[PDB]
């Protein structure tokens, strides 16, 4: 599952959507095995390239910025088109955050990945003097973390006026606080180990 | 000297072996010329007494095989593999009569039965020498051979090899099993996808494989075969399961007649009888929303709603529910070896306990054949939409698109040569007069032939070496675009590299590019702005890049090109505004992005006035020497540039009941742009008179044609607007009347031309400023 | 004449320079700053 | 390493270096805070390689200088016949690709070594410099009357060195299509050479590979040229390096050119002899 | 200037004109000895009409001259069929063409 | 235009009949949701009982462990990924 991960870098297409569920899949249910499988299969190869596809796969991820929102506020009262036509409301998907599900994988992966308590591997995720590059995972998270609070919090304060709100900005705030129940944990499995 | 005696001299059948393969690879890829000429060296009998020979050597005996097929019969079957997968059927009376299970729940036996399926003829022509020699030819195809002689041949050699193979021959024909089983399988295998043999002589092959299941000695299948033979045995069980798909596409294909002629008369009825019921009053509007309201393609999705909102009667639901649970047993559930189900799911298994693979082809191969049959219901499930449907009365017409299309492709695998271009542009103009480009226009989005037309283009587009093909490759798709429009967006994620390559005489890929931002605003509001300051580096660059067109051709130098970024403004123009409604969003981002380019604009205002450009353009206009000294003029262009500007700062402002509400930055856009832009710059153009014709008639490529004219105008209605009167007055003091009595003067297409501007312009200008 | 460029031509065999002391004896030890040293050429082999 | 930010600098004059795409380095008086630079040590593994061509590089200058010193005048310095005869069969094994018999797992990553093995070297000379010392080595045919300039030890060693040199350059173009692409500029070089009488084992497999790498080269090769490679053919017996050639030219990528196709049905085919 | 030699006795009766399909039964053969046109390989009588300029002018005389059961040699010099370059792939330039010929039926 | 949209046997049959497939796949094989899944995967696990060679899965998982270590910069997607890592996910 790790080197067609690997032989990525850079690339959020859609069979990265499925060979991450198949690693929720694989990682699922606490097993020790399964990572002393892959640690020493990791540091005694010494190729370099799959943290950097984790540094770069995290941040092509899609914001609730607030220019790409009320176009399509508008675009959603348009329900019925002419020429003998109704809309493709499931080719055109929701352009706000529509790359949720790929992110809300890749950190129930990194949850799994060490769920388990083992700590070598907390040592491992951000201090790799065995390679010739350091990738730390966790302040990459926590920078995200911080462009999903200032996005976040410019949400709040673009409806805030409101008093009443409605449905669909509040179901875009659903599947953004949805992914937000996945990043909020994703480090604290980082964090409970001794 | 025999070829019997070339199996111990070690030396001179390895040179002619690879004789064959030279003469396979100059009769190949779609190249029709030679393998006409090459009849004439190696021919019909030599082929065919030869290959019924049995002492001939391994390598010898593959390659003259695959000659055989190289030089004749494989410029037949990319045409038709290339569109096996599409499927297109006739509602002819031969497609009302077919049942998936053969009467008399029992599998059917595949690849036999009746198919509809439309695909064009291989086109045979017969090959002669004697025949007298043209001048350049238009085409010329497939030599002909008599195929009725070598159906049974086709299939003794592998009748005979299997008793061979049954008896354990230690020495066999060729040396060993490999070279006995590996060319006369790759021989049927393009014969058996080619569609040469009927329906009764594949019922002999399905005898050869498997004659323990298949009955209506040794089978092929349970022998031990080596890993390089067993390949193609794949791929004609591939095309064995493509048409066992082809048969429910086919079935549900005749059953989709069915239902609708079943329920389109249940559905008069109902109409006739609701007609004159007026006993409900609340009610009745909202049975008929049935009726007048919901989409054609949204009443089919309402009229299946029966699982588990149905105003249809109980004797109509059950026929496609014995339908549908008869097509999941046919498929792998049994919805509560046998049939082909059953035996080639433990066959692939059995291969694999026998030994460890060493290839990387049949690994991926046989993984994706037998996932096929497993997931049957989802390969139809992504097979079906691809497909359509045609009234019989249509197939005249279609199959030479059809074959037109079997050209296109087999032509896009040769590389563009001397005289390539034109048998590419009469075929995509053949599709025009074929009177199916707009009765349907999603049948080629099935097709698949949209991004064919352009994987032609990415080819001679990456200096430019064919300029015919590239004003004929977007003349299709700028007709493509607006026949419907959910073409549309098939095309919009293409416009990073449409306008990629846009910076020609003719038309070029920017054309393409403009229409895929008209007459809609769905696709106008939905522009990602990282696509947009590519066209603004453009006009940058041309801002000050001198024309690569006129020092080549001798005309006097201007520091910056004014035709070169004029149609940069017309996709603008076109991706703001679309059909009497501004876009709130891009409206706003287009001005600050425009505006702190200082090159963007032109050299006057970067700093003299906006008149000053023009009165110095009116004279060298005049001056023959100043000008051009052939339909590019310098002094047209000069003011097309401008006015190609201008208007587009007059409809990107937003609109007028956006100006008294609450909108904080709507006005300062309109702010700036009163502010950069000045007034009394406006009234001297509109008091230009004219060169009218008189007894003469200018030049409409060198003289104030009204296209510039009509800009100003607009630019003074709702962005700068009117208020009071003293200024009312004298907007048509000189503006208007000096040049409509000019008008009145001889009430010619100078004068049609500025009534385009009179009867598009002026008159909305006055007629909401009438109170 | 000696220049600095992108990453492309930071993968060749001429940008790589090496460490070494004036005198012969234990020559190869870790070193301190203070130390006067040479900058190796390997390629075209010339000292800078 | 990585916790350095040092600079270099001097002992006497006491003054620190940096510079005003390629940015030439100077002794600067102002100084800033741009020079605290981080050391990095690369792979060890191609430090010897790097220094194995300097010293074949000071081996070949000194053969740019001697073998001229006779070129222009007739004779009726010792050059080293013993030391550059050795030189290359150990480059040949150095550079020969390893066999079909090995595992996809351990080949491919002395392979991917390999390739860019060549590419780095192919920047500091490489492949300019053979045809550097044959554009006067092939100027004489004969073994020992047109060879007499030198002497008997290089008559005797006439044909041992460029059985070697054109091994080494098809060995240089074995598989790789990143350095082939600057051959297409001169490719009348390699195609009016081949019935010279002297080393057509090399020339032939150098032809051979220079035409499945890369696409860009056989554009090229129009009427002009195609009848040399049928001379030799009709001159050199019936060999199996001569139409594989012809079986690797037309066809590319899977997408043929027909400005090639009928060409040898021109020639080669209607003889019939 | 074509020479006709015949090589067996036909009729003497039927001579074609313009108006009447033919066929011939032809093989070809180079003047060096080499094979390269038949109708033998083919199981096929080549079926033609003369004055359609299909047939190359050196053999659209030769053709309205022979009669049923005729089996004639025709030695066509290159003056009179592809004197050029000819069709590429099949006849060198300025070779001899040398054609024994037999008409089956049909006139 | 939706007050008085054309109704359905105003459109010819050749229209209808394809109208019809398009949503009889939103309607009818959208909702199936079987586990054909689970019982291709241990025939090639039980497999490894005959009468230390590579199973079958093994060798499926060994064909993708070496099919993407290919000298390339981009990856090649391929037909049958997307469906097998969702069959064993």
């Amino acid at each position: 599952v790790l080197q067609m991960i690997s032989a990525c870098k850079g690339e959020t297409g859609a069979m990265v959507s499925s060979t991450l569920k198949l690693g929720i899949s694989i990682l699922n249910g606490g097993n020790a095995e399964v990572q002393q499988k892959m640690l020493d299969y990791l540091k005694d190869k010494k190729e370099v390239g799959f943290f950097q596809s984790i540094q770069a796969l995290m941040q092509t991820c899609s914001v609730l910025d607030l220019n790409a929102f009320e176009r399509q506020n508008k675009a959603e009262g348009l329900g019925m088109v002419n020429e003998d036509g109704t809309v493709i409301n499931r080719q055109n998907g929701e352009k706000v955050m529509a790359d949720d599900e790929f992110t809300q994988d890749l950190f129930r992966f990194l949850q799994l990945l060490c769920e388990g308590h083992n700590n070598d591997f907390q040592n491992y995720l951000r201090t790799q003097t065995g390679n010739t590059t350091t990738i730390n995972i966790i302040i990459c998270t926590v920078d995200y973390l911080l462009r999903l609070q200032e996005s976040i919090s410019d949400f709040y304060w673009y409806y805030s006026g409101k008093d009443v709100i409605e449905e669909q900005g509040k179901r875009n705030f659903s599947k953004a606080m949805s992914v937000a129940k996945q990043v909020f944990n994703s480090l604290t499995e980082y964090i409970q180990g001794p | 000297m025999d070829i019997l005696e070339l199996s111990e001299r070690l030396d001179l059948q390895r040179f002619h072996s690879h004789t064959l393969r030279l003469y396979r690879a100059v009769c190949a890829l779609g190249n029709n010329r030679v393998a006409h000429a090459l009849c004439s060296h190696v021919d019909q009998a030599q082929l065919l007494h030869a290959l019924e020979d049995a002492h001939l050597p391994g390598p010898l005996r593959a390659g003259y095989y695959d000659l055989l097929i190289s030089i004749h019969l494989e410029s037949a079957c990319r045409s038709r593999r290339s569109m096996l997968s599409e499927y297109i059927v006739p509602l002819t009376p031969e497609t009302r009569a077919i049942t998936l299970f053969p009467p008399g729940r029992r599998h059917g036996l595949p690849g036999v039965g009746v198919t509809t399926s439309l695909r064009p003829p291989h086109h045979f022509s017969p090959p002669c020498f004697v025949a007298a020699l043209p001048a350049e030819a238009p085409a010329r195809l497939s030599p002909a051979i008599p195929l009725e002689a070598l159906r049974d041949k086709a299939l003794r050699m592998l009748g005979e090899a299997v008793r061979d193979g049954g008896q354990h021959a230690r020495d066999p024909v060729g040396g060993s099993v490999e070279f006995q089983f590996v060319p006369v399988l790759k021989l049927v295998s393009t014969l058996l996808v080619m569609g040469i043999f009927g329906d009764e002589d594949v019922k002999q092959i399905l005898k050869m494989i498997e004659p323990e299941v298949f009955t209506e000695e040794e089978g092929l299948l349970q022998m031990k075969l080596p890993e390089s033979v067993k390949l193609q045995m794949c791929n004609l069980l591939e095309y064995f399961c493509d048409q066992e798909l082809q048969h429910r596409v086919e079935s549900l294909a005749a059953f989709a007649e069915r239902y609708v002629d079943k329920l389109q008369a249940n559905q008069r009825s109902r109409y006739a009888l609701l007609m004159r019921a007026f006993t409900m009053s609340a009610a009745e509007t909202a049975r008929r929303t049935r009726e007048f309201r919901s989409p054609p393609q949204e009443q089919i999705n309402m009229l299946l709603h029966f699982k588990d909102d149905c105003p249809l009667p109980e004797d109509i639901r059950q026929d496609l529910q014995d339908f549908h649970q008869d097509l999941l047993a046919h498929c792998g559930i049994q919805l509560e070896p046998q049939s082909l189900q059953e035996l080639v799911s433990h066959m692939v298994v059995r291969w694999a306990q026998e030994d460890y693979v060493q290839s990387p082809e049949l690994v991926r191969a046989m993984f994706s054949l037998l996932h096929r049959q497993y997931d049957g219901l989802g390969e139809l499930l992504r097979a079906l939409p691809r497909a359509y449907t045609i009234s019989p009365s249509s197939v005249e017409d279609t199959m030479s698109l059809l074959e037109c299309l079997g050209q296109i492709r087999s032509l896009l695998i040769v590389q563009m040569g001397p005289q390539e271009e034109n048998l590419m542009i009469q075929s995509i103009g053949n599709i025009m007069n074929n009177k199916v480009f707009y009765q349907h226009p999603n049948l080629m989005r099935a097709l698949g032939m949209h991004e064919t037309v352009m994987e032609v283009m990415v080819n001679v587009l990456g200096e430019i070496r064919f300029p015919k093909m590239v004003t004929s490759c977007c003349r299709f798709l700028c007709y493509f675009c607006r026949i419907s429009r959910q073409n549309q967006r098939s095309m919009f994620d293409h416009l990073s590299y449409l306008l990629e390559n846009s910076g020609m005489q003719g038309s070029t890929p920017l054309d393409v590019a403009a229409a895929s931002v008209i007459d809609n605003n769905e696709l106008a509001l939905a522009l990602q702005e990282q696509d947009l300051e590519k066209v603004v580096s453009y006009l940058a660059g041309c801002g000050l890049q001198s024309c690569p067109m006129l020092l080549a051709k001798g005309y006097p130098d201007i520091g910056w090109n004014p035709c070169g970024g004029e149609r940069y403004l017309d996709f603008l123009r076109f991706a703001v505004f679309v059909n009497g409604e501004s876009v709130e969003e891009n409206a706003n981002v287009v001005v600050r992005l425009l505006i702190r380019k200082p090159e963007c604009f032109g050299p006057a205002l970067r700093g003299s006035g906006l008149l000053a450009a023009i009165e110095e353009a009116i004279r060298i206009s005049e001056d023959p020497a100043r000008d051009g000294p052939n339909r590019v003029h310098l002094g047209h262009a000069i003011m097309s540039f401008y006015a190609a500007l201008i208007d587009l700062l007059g409809r990107c402002a937003p609109e007028m009941h956006l100006i008294q509400a609450g909108k904080g930055e709507a006005l300062r856009i309109r702010a700036i742009l009163r502010s950069l832009v000045p007034l009394d710059d406006l009234v001297g153009i509109i008091s230009l008179p004219l060169q009218i014709p008189t007894l003469v008639q200018p030049k409409m490529s060198a003289s104030f044609v009204p296209d510039h004219k009509a800009s100003m105008v607009l630019f003074l209605d709702r962005v700068y607007g009117i208020e009071n009167q003293d200024f009312l007055l004298h907007v048509l003091d000189v503006g208007f009347l000096p040049d409509m009595r000019a008008a009145a003067s001889l009430d010619t297409e100078m004068a049609l031309a500025l009534n385009r501007y009179l009867c598009l312009a002026v008159l909305p200008l006055i007629t909401k400023c009438a109170p | 004449l000696v220049y600095y460029e992108g990453g492309a031509v930071c993968t060749h065999a001429r940008s790589l320079w090496r460490l070494e002391p004036l005198r012969i004896s234990w020559s190869g030890s870790h070193l301190r700053w203070g130390q006067p040293l040479r900058i190796r050429h390997v390629t075209t082999g010339r000292y800078l | 390493y990585g916790e350095s930010l040092c600079f270099v600098q001097h002992v006497a004059s006491g003054l620190w270096l940096t510079y005003a795409l390629k940015k030439k380095a100077i002794l600067h008086q102002e100084g800033h805070m741009d020079d605290a630079l981080f050391l990095t040590r690369c792979q060890q593994e191609e430090s010897q390689a790097a220094r194995m061509i300097h010293s074949t590089a000071g081996l070949y200058n000194q053969f740019i200088k001697g073998l001229d010193s006779f070129s222009g005048k007739p004779r009726g310095p010792a050059l080293p016949i013993e030391a550059v005869i050795l030189s290359l069969q150990d480059l040949i094994g150095y550079f020969e690709p390893p066999s079909e018999e090995l595992q996809h797992e351990e080949k491919q990553s002395k392979l991917r070594s390999l390739r860019n093995r060549q590419s780095l070297f192919q920047e500091e000379g490489m492949l300019s410099l053979v045809l550097n010392c044959i554009d006067r080595l092939n100027v004489y045919t004969t073994a020992a009357h047109f060879a007499e300039y030198a002497g008997e030890e290089a008559a005797e060693s006439w044909k041992e060195i460029v059985n070697l040199l054109y091994e080494l350059l098809a060995s240089l173009i074995r598989g790789n299509r990143a350095n082939c692409a600057l051959f297409s500029t001169n490719l009348d070089w390699v195609v009016s050479k081949l019935d010279r009488l002297e080393a057509s084992s090399g020339i032939l497999e150098v032809l051979y590979c220079v035409l499945i790498e890369s696409p860009e080269v056989l554009n090229i090769i129009q009427e002009n040229h195609i009848k040399s490679i049928i001379s030799l053919l009709d001159k050199h017996g019936r060999n199996h390096k001569v139409l594989d050639v012809l079986c690797s030219l037309c066809v590319c990528n899977g997408v043929a050119v027909r400005s090639n196709q009928d060409l040898i049905t021109e020639n080669l085919l209607p003889g019939r002899e | 200037g074509v020479e006709i030699e015949t090589i067996s006795p036909g009729d003497g009766r039927t001579f074609p004109k313009k108006g009447q399909t033919c066929v011939v039964h032809y093989t070809g053969m180079l003047q060096n000895g080499k094979k390269f046109d038949s109708s033998r390989d083919r199981n096929k009588p080549f079926k033609f009409r003369i004055g359609k300029q299909e047939v190359i002018k050196g053999f659209e005389e030769g053709a309205a001259q022979m009669s049923l059961g005729q089996r004639a040699k025709l030695t066509c010099t290159p003056d009179v069929a592809y004197g050029a370059t000819g069709h590429p792939g099949v006849i060198p330039p300025n070779a001899t063409l040398i054609f024994d010929v037999e008409l089956l039926n049909l006139e | 235009a939706c007050f008085r949209m054309t109704p359905l046997y105003n459109l010819p049959t050749h229209r209808a009949c394809n109208m019809f497939l398009e949503s009889y796949k939103a309607a009818w094989i959208l909702t199936e949701d079987h586990s054909f899944e689970d019982r291709m995967i241990d025939d090639l696990s039980k497999a490894g009982e005959q009468e230390k060679k590579p199973d079958p899965l093994h060798q499926l998982v060994l064909h993708f462990s070496r099919t993407a270590l290919t000298e390339k910069s981009k990856l090649d997607e391929d037909y049958l990924y997307m469906a097998y890592a969702d069959i064993m996910a």
